């Protein structure tokens, strides 16, 4: 279903990111909302501070905590989720 | 009782510059 | 009977794993963690009904690239007393624990 | 034409942001590189750790330090540049 | 038989004598924690009492990092006592503890 | 005879920064 483009995160945590994103898409339509569901979900289960960007057209340059970064494709959007702070 | 000094124990975690990573992502098209 | 380093080391590692095993530094729970760690070890140590006085200390430092240095020595009965210091660390925490057993 | 949609930073720092963005846009065509240019200037002139997202279609939900956030559009392009050590 | 005001004074002095007026320097701190421990231990053992002493000292480089310590004992509340001292300067935090047990 | 003592604790809190959580969305 999902395609992990680039990642530095454990396998289970990666699976978790996909799972969380899968459900976020089933409940929201606007990009900014999908992000929130994800960002909030991770902050709770894996601790602050997380950041999520969801879209179909964007470039990025971010710095992150080791073992806490993932960029993947799911549905009709790209998903960037990373910890920093 | 015979009292005396024990061996000395020391723990030393040296200061280290944390290692962070900078990634770049790009949507295709 | 006598201070058995291997057992004491087991109790510490155990206590550590329970309290903070699988968590991230959070000033929130830290005070209660370090506290539970000493209390657990103490709970276990005393339960064995041995003829010893025990001292337990624990400290948790938020991993962050800061230098940390500790040292400890004693003036006791080098024949009946003992101690064990365990180092434990993970993604975000440096944890040191010590237990000193002094005979009756 | 620059349009500051949502900002939270020094009036001077905002200008600084828009300037750097403009220059970036006329040095690179790839969003990914656009971001890099911007993020690097702020890590340099304003200390780490900055994060930049340059795109034309995306939603997000991030956390940041006070006074260190800005989301301005430069033409059709959207720029997200916040700090979160 | 364990006077807390006494030991507290010894600790503080030992801290000052050793690191008072200096800044954190990795390859010098290990020597310092040891001195603070020896210093305190030397002073405490002179008055040859039927007491046992345990001395721990730790110095952390001020770097905005969090630090929490906790301790307790199973001893004789009527005889055994202890003193923990927090200390700090521009560059480092220091924590020293002394425990005294009779018999 | 023997009993427990107080739980002496020391606390050096980490420095904190005031933060916010924002959301953005292209039109």
């Amino acid at each position: 279903k999902a395609v992990i483009k680039n990642a530095d995160m454990s396998e289970e945590m990666q699976q978790d990111a996909v799972d969380c994103a899968t459900q976020a898409l089933e409940k929201y339509n606007i990009e900014k909302d999908i992000a929130a569901y994800i960002k909030k979900e991770f902050d709770k289960k894996y601790n602050p501070t997380w950041h999520c960007i969801v879209g179909r057209n964007f470039g990025s340059y971010v710095t992150h905590e080791t073992r806490h970064f993932i960029y993947f494709y799911l549905g009709q959007v790209a998903i960037l989720l990373f910890k920093s702070g | 009782i015979k009292l005396g000094m024990a061996k000395i124990t020391q723990v030393d975690f040296p200061p280290r510059e944390i290692v962070t990573y900078t990634k770049e992502t790009q949507t295709p098209v | 009977s006598q201070f058995i380093v291997d057992d004491v080391s087991k109790t510490i590692k155990e206590a550590i794993e329970t309290t903070i095993g699988g968590n991230a530094y959070q000033h929130d729970k830290v005070n209660n963690w370090t506290g539970q760690v000493v209390e657990n070890c103490l709970t276990v140590l005393t339960k064995e009904q041995k003829p010893y006085k025990y001292i337990v200390t624990a400290m948790i430092m938020q991993k962050n690239g800061a230098g940390l240095h500790t040292a400890s020595s004693c003036y006791w009965n080098n024949d009946t007393d003992g101690s064990c210091t365990v180092r434990w660390e993970n993604k975000t925490m440096y944890c040191i624990v010590s237990v000193f057993g002094l005979a009756v």
